[PDB]
RNA sequence: CGGGACCGAGGACCGCGCUCUGCAAGGAUGCUGGCGUAAUGGUCACCAGCGACCCGUCUUGAAACACGGACCAAGGAGUCAAGGUUUUGCGCGAGUGUUUGGGUGUAAAACCCGCACGCGUAAUGAAAGUGAACGUAGGUGAGAGCUUCGGCGCAUCAUCGAC
RNA sequence: AGCGAAUGAACUUUAAAUAUGUAAGAAGCCCUUGUUACUUAACUGAACGUGGGCAUUCGAAUGUAUCGACACUAGUGGGCCAUUUUUGGUAAGCAGAACUGGCGAUGCGGGAUGAACCGAA
């Protein structure tokens, strides 16, 4: 608005290598921690599973369909068997899941 | 004598070497000592420009510098303020650790049996004749 | 009143004890030479203008910041080389009795709270000194004349 | 709501002073010295006052 | 004239809101009236919480309240002057007595579900209204872009 | 103990007190006269005493110089857009953004809808690539507030560690 | 000042005026313990840490609406005059620096009058 404006009052006292035809749907591959995997899965079936009243039936994670190609290992997980599937893993994050006791596949 | 890092010196050039100094400010100042050299040392000295100081650095040569006594009254005064504290709570009584201004003098009596006074004029009669 | 007649009294012996001491010695062929003074009654008679730095920071420290304010200062060597500083703008002496009760009955007011409160009553200098035995106006004037502890 | 002088008001004086109307009435103002013959002036102070 | 070489400063603190929340504005009435007719300073403090903007009200998370709720805190009420977030990472909750300027639904839903209790500050100063038995929390203040680009 | 000038702020009581039937003690009341209207007061024109360079701009440190101004009426000069940044208010909140579009309509309004997408949620490297818990997400010193009075210690700061 | 003290501004028992540097506490003072990659003939000093002792007065005066850290914004940043100090000069003028004060930004009383004078803002 013109009217709040100070000219209203100050009325009369005036590197590296170069990539031709670079492509970004190459190195799409987004990624997502281990502490926000549980996320992931559905808010009711998570809070079953976080309580213990499934002691015979394991999640599967597919992090294509959410939007993920990489899963990483930042935090921690509980000891509740998580099968993930994921195109990438890092090393302590397929460690981190194997110790929650489930397993890392790899997808296409 | 081997000066040290830290140390707070006195700047006093010696000799009637005042016809080409280039900067006689820092004759008389105290600073302290950064850096140590064989025949010169690095002193920082603090200059009042109005209401702000500016902080100077200046080579001196060994020749030209004395240690310093700044802090020799505090840490001595600390030391007797701990030993007559000791002292008074040995004893029992009170003892005053604040030293104070020079306070004005009290009444007193002049004797003049032995001590009749001189009548003094502007000028000396001897220094007349 | 037991305190303000005991001031009184004091003001009296003092007074005598000064004349009886000097015609002793007087009489004995000798001079009584008596105590240098302990109080000092400063006034600042020139102003603001073209005063420069040092003469300006004693003046703010001896509270002297406005043309004929006036304080009580005791007499050390500390006080006594400031006020020898800035004596091209001030005039001070020795008062009396008469002067300090003058200007504390008249002029009497407190600093209450950063607030200057005039000295109507001898509550307000009960409440503000009564941790160091100044009850009333009479105990002020004892203590500012005297020198005392406080 | 108004500051008074006690030096020209006496109820004021009374007020912040209550010995003020004994010292009025027994005149502590007006002590007289303590009597006796004084001695006279020591003669070598007079010598000593008016030599040249 | 007078010479005053300091300067008397203008309050540099905020004594009233710039929201036009009406229910802000209650509040702050509300805790002006306990800060004024009690001793506790935590009425003074969450005044002046009241007073403040949003970038100085940073939100606090269940898991940086469960952090706060160790070491001898379970039993206490969490006071929080800002929205408390919910943290997806925190997988279970403690039960909890959380007072708060507002929430957000997922973690008033998942304080609900582990058994705790969300309150309003009214609420607050109804059951505390001495601030007895509260743990006072602030977010990040620093963990902002602006302030990182600082 | 007299003589004179200026002022009367507040509006039940509270207080300090005193000379204690009351009071000069936290701010003026009592008695009386004339008039009840241009009498007090106000505006305009003029005279009298004192005071008082013509405005704006430029310059430098400043004046001076210089430039503009015959008079009056109307017009007349830091605005809009895009992109940033800091602060303020608001909604939601690890999510957020309906309005490219579709549905609908009392039809350029209002209301409703969702896939993708933008930003944020992970950084680093020229790149290939790799990718953030030893510990109640650490130890120490402060630190508002709380406390069962032993301590717990927000934000933040300093420092040593860890990934 | 004395040299009826020694010796002879360069003599000193003692000691100027003027402003001026440094320091004046628990955030501090030491002691002890060890290491040292410093240093020292050297476990020797010092630094680094460790532990302990010092709160019986917190260790001069005066003053203290005087705190600190950010964020954003704006003008001016090799101007004039004067006191003092100092360096140079000229036939005489004058020219450099350092501090302070005033002015540019300032009204008022007095210097008959006024950028630089006095009082006072």
């Amino acid at each position: 608005p013109t009217r709040f404006s100070k000219t209203r009052k100050h009325r009369g006292h005036v590197v590296g290598m170069r990539h031709f035809h670079l492509l970004r749907n190459h190195y799409w591959r987004p990624s997502i921690n281990i502490d926000k995997l549980w996320s992931l899965v559905p808010s009711d079936v998570r809070e079953q599973y976080l309580s213990g009243q499934k002691k015979d039936t394991a999640p599967v994670i597919d992090l294509l369909s959410h939007g993920y190609a990489k899963l990483l290992g930042k935090g921690r997980l509980p000891e509740i068997p998580v099968v993930v599937r994921a195109r990438y893993v890092s090393a302590e994050a397929e460690r981190k899941v194997k110790e929650a006791g489930g397993v890392v596949e790899l997808v296409a | 004598r081997t000066y040290r890092v830290g140390d707070i010196v006195d700047i006093k050039v010696n000799g009637a070497v005042q016809k080409g100094m280039p900067h006689k400010f820092y004759h008389g100042k105290t600073g302290v000592v950064y850096n140590v050299t064989k025949s010169a040392v690095g002193v920082i000295v603090y200059k009042r420009v109005k209401h702000r100081y500016i902080e100077k650095r200046i080579n001196v040569r060994i020749e030209h510098v004395k240690p310093s006594r700044s802090r020799e009254d505090f840490l001595r005064r600390v030391k007797e303020n701990a030993e007559l504290k000791k002292k008074a709570k040995a004893e029992g009584v009170p003892v005053q650790l604040k030293r104070q201004p020079a306070m004005p003098r009290e009444a007193h009596t002049v004797s003049i049996a032995d001590n009749k006074p001189v009548t003094l004029a502007p000028v000396a009669y001897e220094t007349t004749i | 009143f037991k305190r303000a007649e005991k001031y009184v009294k004091e003001y009296r012996e003092q007074e005598r004890e000064k004349i009886r001491l000097a015609r002793i010695a007087k009489q004995q062929g000798s001079f009584h030479i008596p105590a240098e003074a302990k109080l000092v009654f400063v006034i600042r008679i020139k102003g603001i203008n073209k005063i420069p730095p040092k003469p300006r920071k004693i003046l703010q420290l001896l509270r002297l910041r406005q043309i004929n304010n006036g304080v009580f200062v005791k007499v050390t060597k500390a006080t006594a080389e400031m006020i020898k500083i800035v004596e091209p703008w001030v005039a001070y002496g020795y008062p009396n009795l008469k002067s300090v009760r003058e200007l504390i009955y008249k002029r009497g007011y407190g600093k209450v709270n950063g607030q200057r409160i005039p000295l109507t009553d001898n509550a307000i200098i009960e409440e503000n000194l009564g941790k160091y035995g100044i009850i009333c106006i009479e105990d002020l004037i004892h203590e500012i004349f005297t020198v005392g502890p406080n | 709501v108004q500051k008074k002088n006690p030096l020209r008001n006496k109820q004021i004086m009374l007020r912040l002073n209550p010995y003020a109307s004994t010292f009025a009435k027994e005149k502590l103002g007006e002590v007289k010295a303590e009597e006796g013959k004084p001695p006279k002036v020591p003669a070598s102070f007079k010598e000593l006052l008016h030599e040249a | 004239g007078i010479d005053l070489r300091w300067k008397h400063v203008r309050s540099s603190h905020r004594k009233a809101p710039k929201s036009d929340n009406v229910y802000l504005k209650l509040l702050v009435k509300l805790y002006r009236f306990l800060a004024r007719r009690t001793e506790a300073p935590f009425n003074k403090v969450v005044l002046r919480r009241l007073f403040m903007s949003r970038i100085n009200r940073p939100p606090v998370s269940l898991s940086r309240i469960a952090r706060n709720l160790k070491n001898g805190n379970e039993k206490k009420t969490v006071v929080v002057v800002a929205t408390v977030t919910d943290d997806n990472r925190l997988l279970q909750v403690p039960k909890m007595e959380v007072a708060a300027l507002r929430f957000t639904a997922k973690a008033r839903a998942r304080i609900e579900a582990a058994g705790g209790r969300t309150l309003t500050l009214d609420q607050l100063a109804l059951e505390k209204p001495t601030g007895a038995n509260t743990l006072l929390l602030r977010g990040p203040k620093n963990a902002r872009e602006a302030v990182k680009h600082f």
